[PDB]
């Protein structure tokens, strides 16, 4: 008796509010702001899907994940993403 | 509408009525919420950085408490995996043992 | 902030001691001690105070909450510094609970005795109520305290007790404990308490204990023999005893199911909806057979009253703040029934809320956790009677000071 | 060869792309905020044994003003209130920052006679407002509304009746509530339809 | 525990897009007012009178020396000292590399909006 | 047991790695999903939300204004060489263009 829906408001104002300590975020702009994340999660995770099906796999994997943000993201945007979420992979199997 | 709603208007001047009595009786709302609060606040207080300082500590308590106690059942369970392994030892050597006959 | 200080909660029932900052007393202990007189004797850790006893006396220091007996709480006192702490009073600043009916002269009393034979560097003397309101992380609530001899309701306001606002009932836990006692008689009971049994074997569900009793029991007095029944019975409250969800009533009683229970000579035996009754007159002292009356109060009764006495600015708070320890709080759906009745009677215009602690230790000893957390704050170390305060103002410095 | 060595996941994203001697001590300290040179213990490093203590700065005094005898006896002074009846209060002020709601309950009923909350706070109000008025010239913003007593008597009150309302006034009232709406429709929606009405048929 | 930044990673410089140019000269301006500026951390009034008061005789702003005979000289910024070095992005100066690091993480491109 | 730590804190994200990973669980995107693809893809995701977030704040700052409206979006997703070609077929709502008049079109 809810009909509860979910968005990712809370983590793109956590982002903002730290990467902008002074700037805010309308409401309809944080719509455009979830939309734009759902729409690369779909677009990342669809090229990996499609790698590793195409290697005979039935498993889509970060290394996937490393080499779908290289199609898809253009050449600096690429080297950004990979470069973060490589280290992020390594901060995490780390332990910390 | 129809004339007969002279009745149910009438009912409802009764509504009224009721109404008029009841406002006599005790009234319907708490009306005029603190007009008039000359008294100035103190600067913070002595007391209220007490008050204050105690509402920090004991949530800093309780998260303490149940951090120490989640710690506790987690050692717990994590000698218990260490023990299951020290019988996984023996399976070890079994299965060792096995894959020697089968060399 | 926090410095090397005891904090001592002197309940009814037990007596607990530790340190400042601890998350539970370093020792818990009965009140109801043991003694001789030899000048006198005394038996406290369980362990020889359990020893049937050529003689005894179960002396029980304090009447109504507040000290009577000075000599036994001194003697309790000591054996506290010197059996659990085991360190020197003079070093350590001393916090102690005591009742918010307390008088004067019982605190200046204990401010004095303290001061001249524990020769403390510092005194602070607070009430339950207050200290179990820090444990719970709030400056303004009811408190609600129903323990072993009076079950109470006291508002605290910005940290301080309104008197006119306290509300007292004798339904406890030593009324609880006369319940068994009548209900155990009612229904034939062999209650024997666990001293008297050298061997047993078991029985069937409701018939009398196959049991061998000790031949080396003295002749040992009344008192201490009822003392050690008592703690059986209070044992069966823990194992046996439920409130009622709602309003008691003998046809959903009967529906309701039984527990299985065991004295210690071995006799077993189910119990049914009596175990629901008896609780309910802590709730409705009206069906009571035997203390028949108008003028006592139950809880839920006792906790509005006690907010209705205050002004109608601060119910509000008062209400949305109830905060509830004691002992008999611990009995199974006792919370939930409190819950419902104060929903039920609580006026509209205001937001009903208890807080949510359950453990035993926060329910009983939230004084002490208060204590705890209060000896570990630097804006309380200015609070302190210092030994100072006592050799400049004397005994009445702890009028002055703290309330 | 390959050379890895390191963790799987990490190692294939990377490749597959290419003296302490600072003594802690007990420490006696004295609180500068105490004027009883109380000495209290401590558990501070080595570095900093017999700095101030950081927890005197919370020690803002609510601030009452002190009347002396002479002031009181000339303007201060209350038919219906002694001295010894009004050194009290403010006592309880200082020693309660200036709450009235728990200054209140400590009143001392057996030497004196019993006063409401409104009363007790219109009491060191007046206190509070003569003495600054035997200040006044010295710019003492003569301009303090001092706690209404009396609206404020009824308005403790007219809140009392609305509180205990066991059904009707908090139950049934629910009904003249909606009655508010009623009321509030049906009789323009009466009146006045009705003299629209009549103008309509007029024309008509 | 962990190092407790990665969560915020505020830089995180791999899109820099450096400030440069007029954008110095913005910078410049900004510091040049903020060192004339007032109290606070009627001055359009002020404008206002001084922009009644523009004319080619002698007046308030025909009174303006110039730029000087003697050159600029190079101070730290930091420690105020002089300066062989300049920043390469906003053209700020300092002494070392100390001084860089601390104009790195307090002053390069971060108050240029 | 231990106090639970989440993944997205871990890692050190704030682009919820639980819900991005359980998107991809129950999305069948893939058969059997590792324990590294949603950690690097929410990474990015974020990423690219924080490269995007600094061009429109950066914008509206130009504006005066400071609340990123759409237009704080159209404006930076077009004025930056590569978030343009990333999101060249998307449409910003309420955001507006970029006063690109042709030059051939003016007064002469
Ligand atoms: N686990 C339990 N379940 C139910 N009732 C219990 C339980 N433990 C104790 N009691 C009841 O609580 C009573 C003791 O309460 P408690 O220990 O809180 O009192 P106290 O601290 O001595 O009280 P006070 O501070 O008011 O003097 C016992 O007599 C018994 O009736």
């Amino acid at each position: 008796k809810r009909s509860r829906k979910e968005s990712y408001s809370v983590y793109v104002y956590k982002v903002l509010k730290q990467v902008h300590p002074d700037t805010g975020i309308s409401s309809k702009a944080m719509g455009i702001m979830n939309s734009f994340v759902n729409d690369i999660f779909e677009r990342i995770a669809g090229e990996a899907s499609r790698l590793a099906h195409y290697n005979k796999r039935s498993t889509i994997t970060s290394r996937e994940i490393q080499t779908a943000v290289r199609l898809l993201l253009p050449g600096e945007l690429a080297k950004h993403a990979v470069s973060e979420g490589t280290k992020a992979v390594t901060k995490y199997t780390s332990s910390k | 509408k129809s004339h007969a709603e002279i009745a149910e208007q009438a009912k409802h001047e009764a509504e009224i009525e009721t109404r008029i009595a009841e406002l006599r009786k005790e009234g319907f709302w708490s009306l005029k919420r603190l007009p008039k609060v000359p008294e100035p606040p103190r600067p913070k207080g002595h007391w209220d950085y007490l008050c204050e300082e105690m509402q920090w500590l004991s949530a800093d308590f309780a998260q303490e408490r149940r951090w120490k106690r989640g710690v506790a059942r987690k050692v717990v369970r994590m000698v218990i995996r260490h023990h299951e392994e020290q019988r996984q030892k023996e399976e070890r050597a079994r299965r060792e043992e096995q894959a020697k006959l089968r060399r | 902030d926090e410095v090397g200080a005891l904090v001592f909660d002197i309940g009814s029932y037990t007596v607990r001691a530790g340190y400042a900052g601890e998350d539970c007393p370093k020792v818990d202990f009965p009140t109801a001690i043991g003694m001789v007189v030899e000048g006198p004797t005394y038996y406290i850790d369980t362990n020889a105070l359990r020893v049937p006893r050529e003689n005894m006396e179960a002396i029980s220091p304090l009447k109504n909450g507040m000290v009577e007996d000075w000599d036994s709480f001194q003697a309790i006192l000591d054996h506290t510094y010197k059996m659990h702490v085991k360190s020197e009073a003079s070093l350590h600043p001393v916090l102690m609970s005591e009742a918010p009916w307390n008088t004067r002269a019982k605190r200046e009393k204990l401010t004095e005795l303290m001061f001249e034979h524990y020769n403390i560097p510092a005194f602070f003397l607070c009430k339950t109520a207050v200290l179990t309101a820090f444990a719970n992380g709030r400056s303004t609530g009811l408190i609600l305290d129903s323990g072993a001899t009076h079950t109470t309701a006291i508002p605290v306001h910005d940290g301080y007790v309104l008197q006119q606002g306290i509300v007292k009932s004798p339904l406890a836990g030593d009324f609880i404990t006369m319940q068994c006692r009548e209900l155990f008689q009612e229904m034939n009971i062999e209650l024997v308490p666990p001293y008297m049994i050298a061997s047993k074997e078991a029985v069937r569900e409701g018939s009398p204990a196959n049991w061998k009793r000790k031949e080396k029991l003295p002749q040992v007095t009344r008192s201490w023999h009822n003392y050690m029944c008592n703690c059986v019975i209070q044992d069966f409250q823990a194992s046996v005893l439920q409130v009622s969800d709602s309003t008691y009533d003998e046809q959903v009683a009967a529906q309701m199911p039984t527990v299985h229970y065991e004295f210690p000579n071995g006799y077993n035996c189910d119990f049914g909806a009596e175990r629901l009754k008896i609780p309910e007159g802590l709730f409705d002292p009206s069906n009571v057979k035997g203390l028949s009356g108008n003028t006592m109060l139950g809880v839920s009764h006792v906790v509005t009253t006690s907010v209705g006495m205050c002004d109608i600015d601060i119910r509000p708070g008062l209400y949305g703040s109830v905060i509830v320890a004691g002992g008999n709080t611990l009995i199974q759906s006792f919370t939930d029934r409190l819950n419902r009745e104060l929903s039920q009677k609580t006026p509209p215009s205001m937001r009903l809320k208890l807080i949510a602690n359950n453990t035993t230790v926060e329910r009983r000893f939230s004084s002490w956790i208060g204590g705890s957390i209060l000896a570990s704050l630097g804006t309380f170390q200015q609070m302190w009677i210092s030994k100072q305060e006592y050799e400049e103002g004397g005994k009445q410095c702890v009028e002055r000071k703290c309330p | 060869k390959r050379p890895e060595g390191m963790h799987r996941e990490v190692y294939a994203l990377l490749y597959s792309d290419k003296k302490k001697v600072r003594p802690w001590k007990w420490m006696p300290f004295t609180n500068p905020a105490r004027k009883d040179g109380a000495m209290f213990f401590h558990w501070r490093r080595a570095a900093e044994e017999g700095k101030d203590y950081p927890f005197a700065r919370f020690n803002k005094t609510v601030q009452v003003p002190v009347y002396s005898e002479q002031e009181y006896q000339l303007y201060l002074h209350d038919d219906a209130w002694t001295k010894a009846e009004t050194d009290h209060l403010f006592d309880l002020s200082r020693r309660f920052d200036l709450r009235f709601v728990v200054i209140h309950d400590r009143y001392d009923h057996q030497q004196f006679k019993k006063r409401s909350v409104e009363d007790l706070k219109e009491r060191y109000y007046h206190i509070c407002a003569k003495l600054a008025n035997v200040r006044a010239v010295p710019g003492t913003d003569l301009k303090i509304p001092v706690f209404d007593a009396g609206h404020e008597r009824r308005r403790k009150e007219q809140l009392e009746r609305l509180y205990n309302r066991t059904p009707e006034q908090v139950a049934e009232e629910e009904y003249l509530l909606q009655e508010l709406r009623k009321i509030e429709a049906r009789k323009k929606e009466r009146e006045k339809r009705s003299q629209d009405l009549q103008k309509l048929i007029t024309a008509a | 525990m962990v190092e407790k930044k990665t969560s915020v990673r505020s830089q995180d410089p791999g899109q820099r897009r450096v400030l440069d140019r007029a954008a110095r000269q913005r910078r410049i301006n900004r510091q040049l007012e903020a060192l004339e500026n007032d109290n606070f951390q009627n001055f359009q009034a002020l404008l206002e009178e001084q922009n009644l008061s523009v004319a080619e005789g002698p007046n308030y702003l025909t009174a303006c020396a110039g730029p000087p005979s003697r050159p600029q000289r190079p101070f730290c910024a930091v420690c105020g000292f002089p300066s062989p070095y300049t920043c390469v992005s906003c053209g700020a100066r300092y002494c070392t590399v100390r001084c860089l690091g601390t104009h790195q993480e307090t002053r390069c491109l971060k108050w240029t909006v | 047991r231990a106090k639970a730590k989440s993944r997205s804190s871990r890692a050190g994200l704030q682009f919820p790695v639980g819900r991005v990973h359980r998107l991809l669980r129950k999305g069948n995107y893939a058969e059997r999903v590792g324990a590294g693809a949603p950690v690097y893809l929410a990474a990015v995701l974020e990423y690219l939300t924080a490269e995007i977030l600094e061009l429109a704040g950066n914008a509206a700052r130009d504006n005066k204004k400071t609340r990123i409206i759409p237009r704080h979006l159209q404006l930076a997703i077009r004025n930056d060489e590569e978030l343009n070609k990333l999101l060249g077929r998307v449409t910003i709502a309420q955001g507006g263009v970029l006063p690109n008049i042709q030059a051939v079109l003016l007064p002469k």
